[PDB]
């Protein structure tokens, strides 16, 4: 009937998209980058070990000053650290034990977090009174909060196990825009530098590019064979990397609308938990379930080096805005700063 | 005087205890208000810490004084007194006026000068209605419910040994052991301790008799009967079983009959009356005594009496017994006949036989001081009782009634039980409430001045469920001895700790503002025990030492199971941990053990159920 | 399902309606970005230990 005809038009369009993409594939990034020198052995070392969480660390996020960072943990706390000294600036006991993600406002005035409470909770740091307290609880999602990122002090984007992402106005506490499209749980998100766009990764094995202003899926990227656990924009906004349970990372270009590279090794069979680029985009850093973080030459696909300091899953990572340092968080309860 | 002291646990025990009670449905107005210690804590709260409930409880206690007045002349006086004075506050209270229905009922009786003890019962019902809503909810939030939990935790953790009693001289001897007078060290209350030796019990094959008495004491010991030797505690050591019973110093009525010689009708009337009320108590709880005789009647120091040994007694509520049990000369026809089932009917025949012996010096079916048991049993079934000319017509009526061979003809068996006996012409002169209150003067004041072996697992398991404490007995003991002083001392200790924690600056509660399920003290462990304070959250169990935040934990993911286990003597929890590790916990009381076992099991099962459907949190292949 | 299939066709129509550049040009722009920002990347191009807060840097600011 009507359904049979629309199932047949869905493949026609999908095949048109395949062939359009295939028409652009005139060379590989690997071929284009064959002339440039390798990076050589990158040998980063643990310069700080941050102790305080009593249980698994699930997420972290650097502040824009490249000094303070927030971590979120199974112990039901956020800790805000001064990486230069190892001192704690704030320990924040949360209302819900089940936190999964956290974020640091670009201003450094607010942090956010959430999890199986299904709520993104905003905390004011330097209050008019004195102490740290909840300024807002953002309810709306039907499932767990998996990731969140501030655009400014009044605006934050969220992703959920309900399969949606959303943009919030923190004053009203309402969803300004909803982003429907994903088939399964949404695991990670990443804002573009300019903030007009963002990307999400999901358990449907796909990444979607979204228009913030308009509220629509512009492009969808496939290739991964399993859940996408992490995602990160390339510094210039024209590309992003993903990390998956299939044991590969992948680079995608927006304007070419396809995969450029795969970062893989036969010996690496465990899942990727987190991803981030170095400041220039040349290095792609990924955390793994085998307790290591691997450092990939983003242009050539060679493994450049390893961060091997944790005794359980590396659950999260981040590179500073100034590029001086990498932070890893782990199920062993510690964060390490490397360079 | 109490040599030992009871120590209440800290107010923090509430977190555990409230939940324990809540899961049993015991946190209700009816459940708490009807307990002695619950009542006392509730009235304290209302009289002293909540002005809106004060007059309700004041008026309640005034009505209870009126209920206890013996004569109608007094009830005429009070009923006026009460209705005239301080009813005026209740009528003027906007929140609490008594109903038209209630007042019209009370004024109806009063207007006709009718003043029964339950004259003000309608006002009780409306007071309880007004006490069981918001007032009760505020009581539950108060430190007086916290204090109830502290007391309740002590009650539910009683483990008695011989060291908990100050034992004195032997005051009675039996086949399987002996009775001592003793003082309970906690409270200073004097008691009788019946010690039955287990090696003797096994030797003479009296296991069932010892256990039955234990069961029968349980059924009978509620309601505070002044005329039965009731139990407050049962406990046992490796070699002995122990019953803690009402102390009766005055010797048994067989001994006194042997010293005094026969009694007059007027002296027998006194003993008969008190004994009847004892049997009534048993029969309302569906217990047939079966061995009623002078030697099983004990005298206290003032000469008042109780019924003693319940080892041959029987619960007839579900199945009626038919076996020939009791003493020859006192057994009914329906008892002597094998195959014939009998109820409480047996005790009324026994009574008739005993009352006769008090007057004459022998059972009516014991002729010529004979020792032939076959003769005695046979006279019972066929011999008509030749009552002497000496006896009054009222007595003759009573004994003819009680000693009817046919149950359908017999007094106390025609439908209404003890009431049929109470209204027999012999007892016409007695006010039966005065009998109950032990107000009639006793006719006799007592003068003031081999080889056993092999106790195994098989035998000890017979007495697995021997230990018992009867709640109302314990609470009554506590209330009338040490309750007042220990409450005041604990108030002082808590105030000191409160004021000290203000001085130190550690005046913040880690359990608040989060999702803490429950918290309290437990002990963790290679040789020695480390006592620490634990907080249970939905994804983890944390703990701290004194003067610090928690710095260690277990997650609910790690826990594979939660099981009980004995280390040495005391029970403990065994947490089996992921990757073949273990964690042993020891609790400070039995309720705490039960609750921690339950809440941990619930918390780990629910957590592992949540995690499995969250990809970021779960274990990946 | 009728509604859900109609959303998809509309959505795929939008995805197909984009214009696309060559992978060779796209890849060339990424390579050029990296090369233009390599000197400013402290993980690629180490700084002296004296300007690195996690090695040997002497002075710091408040927070
Ligand atoms: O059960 C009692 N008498 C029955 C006979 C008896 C005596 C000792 C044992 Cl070992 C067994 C049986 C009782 C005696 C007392 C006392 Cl002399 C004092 N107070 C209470 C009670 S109850
Ligand atoms: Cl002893
Ligand atoms: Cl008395």
């Amino acid at each position: 009937s009507e359904l049979d005809q629309l199932r047949q038009e869905a493949e026609q369009l999908k095949n048109q998209i395949r062939d359009a993409r295939k028409a652009c594939a005139d060379a590989t990034l690997s071929q284009i980058t064959n002339n440039i020198d390798p990076v050589g052995r990158i040998q980063m070392r643990t310069r700080r070990t941050l102790r305080g969480h009593l249980a698994k660390i699930y997420a972290m996020h650097w502040g824009t000053d490249s000094r303070l960072l927030v971590s979120a943990s199974q112990d039901g706390k956020l800790i805000i650290w001064d990486s230069y000294t190892t001192n704690k600036v704030h320990a924040i006991p949360l209302r819900s034990s089940w936190v999964m993600t956290c974020a640091y406002a670009p201003s450094g005035n607010y942090v956010a977090c959430g999890g199986l409470d299904n709520i993104c909770s905003i905390y004011n740091l330097k209050t008019r009174e004195g102490n740290v307290r909840v300024s807002r609880e953002l309810a709306g999602h039907t499932g767990y909060l998996s990731c969140c990122r501030f655009l400014d002090d009044n605006q934050i984007v969220t992703s959920s196990g309900d399969t949606t992402c959303a943009l919030w106005d923190i004053e009203t506490g309402q969803q300004t825009t909803t982003f429907t499209g994903h088939t399964g749980d949404v695991m990670s998100l990443s804002l573009a530098p300019d903030t007009r766009l963002f990307v999400s990764g999901a358990c449907d094995a796909s990444a979607k590019l979204w228009d913030v202003r308009e509220g629509m899926c512009r492009q969808t990227f496939t290739g991964h064979e399993s859940d996408i656990n992490a995602i990160c924009f390339f510094p210039n906004g024209n590309a992003f990397a993903t990390g998956s349970d299939d044991a590969t990372c992948r680079l995608f270009d927006l304007r070419a609308d396809q995969e450029l590279m795969t970062y893989s090794h036969d010996n690496i069979i465990c899942g990727i938990t987190s991803v981030s680029f170095s400041k220039s985009g040349r290095l792609l850093l990924a955390g793994y379930d085998d307790f290591n973080c691997n450092v990939w030459d983003a242009l050539k696909a060679d493994r450049a080096g390893v961060l091997a300091g944790h005794d359980n899953r590396v659950s999260c990572l981040g590179v500073t805005d100034d590029g001086m340092a990498v932070a890893t968080g782990s199920w062993d309860s510690f964060l390490k700063i490397w360079n | 005087r109490a040599s030992k002291k009871i120590l209440l646990p800290e107010p923090s025990i509430r977190s555990v205890m409230q939940k324990y009670l809540e899961d049993r449905g015991e946190v209700t107005f009816e459940k708490i208000f009807s307990q002695k210690l619950g009542y006392l804590l509730f009235r304290d709260f209302c009289l002293n810490h909540l002005e809106e409930a004060r007059p309700l409880v004041e008026f309640y206690e005034e009505i209870k004084k009126y209920e206890k007045l013996e004569t109608e002349e007094e009830r005429v006086a009070r009923s006026r007194e009460i209705f005239d004075s301080y009813i005026m506050k209740e009528l003027l209270a906007c929140s609490h006026p008594f109903s038209k229905s209630a007042t019209e009922h009370v004024q109806g009786h009063l207007g006709k000068k009718q003043v029964p003890p339950d004259l003000f019962q309608p006002y009780i019902e409306e007071i309880c209605q007004n006490l069981r809503g918001d007032v009760f909810q505020k009581f539950i939030e108060s430190d007086k419910f916290t204090r109830f939990c502290q007391w309740k935790n002590v009650e539910l953790n009683i483990h008695l040994t011989m060291n908990d009693f100050s034992v004195h001289r032997i005051i009675g001897r039996g086949g399987f052991g002996e009775v001592y007078g003793c003082r309970k060290a906690d409270t200073g209350k004097m008691y009788a301790m019946k010690c039955l030796d287990k090696k003797r019990i096994k030797m003479k094959q009296g296991e069932t008799l010892a256990l039955n008495e234990r069961i029968m004491l349980s059924l009978v010991s509620t309601g505070d009967c002044p005329f039965i030797v009731c139990m407050s505690y049962a406990f046992h050591t490796p070699d002995k079983l122990s019953f803690i019973l009402d102390l009766m110093n005055g010797g048994d009525l067989h001994y006194h009959l042997s010293q005094h010689g026969v009694f007059s009708e007027a002296d027998m009337r006194f003993y008969a009356a008190e004994i009847i009320l004892g049997l009534e108590h048993m029969h309302n709880r569906f217990v047939v005594y079966r061995d009623l005789k002078p030697a099983n009647i004990l005298l206290d120091e003032h000469g008042h009496v109780r019924i003693s040994d319940l080892g041959l007694a029987c619960d007839f509520s579900k199945k009626k017994p038919h076996a020939s049990v009791g003493t020859h000369g006192y057994m009914a026809p329906e008892v002597l006949q094998k195959g014939v089932a009998y109820d409480s009917s047996a005790d009324w025949f026994s009574l008739g036989c005993m009352l006769f012996k008090l007057l004459r010096g022998h059972s009516p079916f014991r002729q010529h001081k004979t020792k032939d048991k076959h003769e005695i049993d046979r006279m019972t079934l066929t011999m008509a009782v030749e009552l002497p000319d000496s006896f009054s017509p009222e007595l003759r009526s009573l004994l003819e009634g009680l000693l009817q061979r046919d149950v359908n003809r017999r007094l106390g068996c025609l439908g209404r039980g003890a009431q049929e006996v109470k209204e027999s012409p012999f007892f016409r002169s007695l006010d039966w409430q005065m009998v109950f209150l032990q107000k009639y003067p006793p006719p006799l004041i007592p003068p003031r001045g081999t080889k056993g072996i092999k106790l195994l697992d098989s035998d000890q398991e017979l007495y697995r469920n021997f230990p018992l404490t009867i709640s109302e007995r314990w609470q009554q003991e506590v209330a009338e001895t040490v309750f007042d002083t220990i409450n005041a001392e604990t108030d002082r200790l808590e105030a000191r700790k409160k004021a000290k924690n203000k001085q130190l600056g550690h005046e913040e509660d880690y359990a608040l503002g989060k999702d803490c399920i429950m918290h309290g003290y437990m002990s963790k462990m290679l040789t020695q025990w480390q006592r620490r304070y634990f907080y249970l959250f939905p994804n983890r169990l944390e703990w701290r030492g004194e003067g610090e935040a928690p710095q260690s934990l277990l997650t609910m993911e790690e826990i594979q199971s939660v099981e009980e286990t004995q280390i040495k003597e005391r029970k403990c929890l065994l947490l089996k941990i992921r990757g073949g590790k273990q964690f042993i916990l020891q609790c400070d009381s039995d309720p705490e053990l039960v609750q921690w076992k339950k809440e941990l099991r619930d918390a780990y099962r629910e957590a592992q159920q949540l995690v499995q459907r969250v990809p970021k949190m779960k274990n990946k292949p | 399902s009728i509604a859900q299939a109609r959303k998809l066709v509309e959505q795929l129509k939008m995805e197909a309606n984009i214009d696309r550049i060559k992978v060779s040009k796209a890849a060339a722009d990424l390579m050029a970005y990296c090369e233009a920002h390599a000197k400013e990347d402290p993980l690629l191009t180490p700084v002296p230990a004296s300007e690195n807060p996690f090695r040997e840097k002497k002075f710091f600011s408040a927070i």
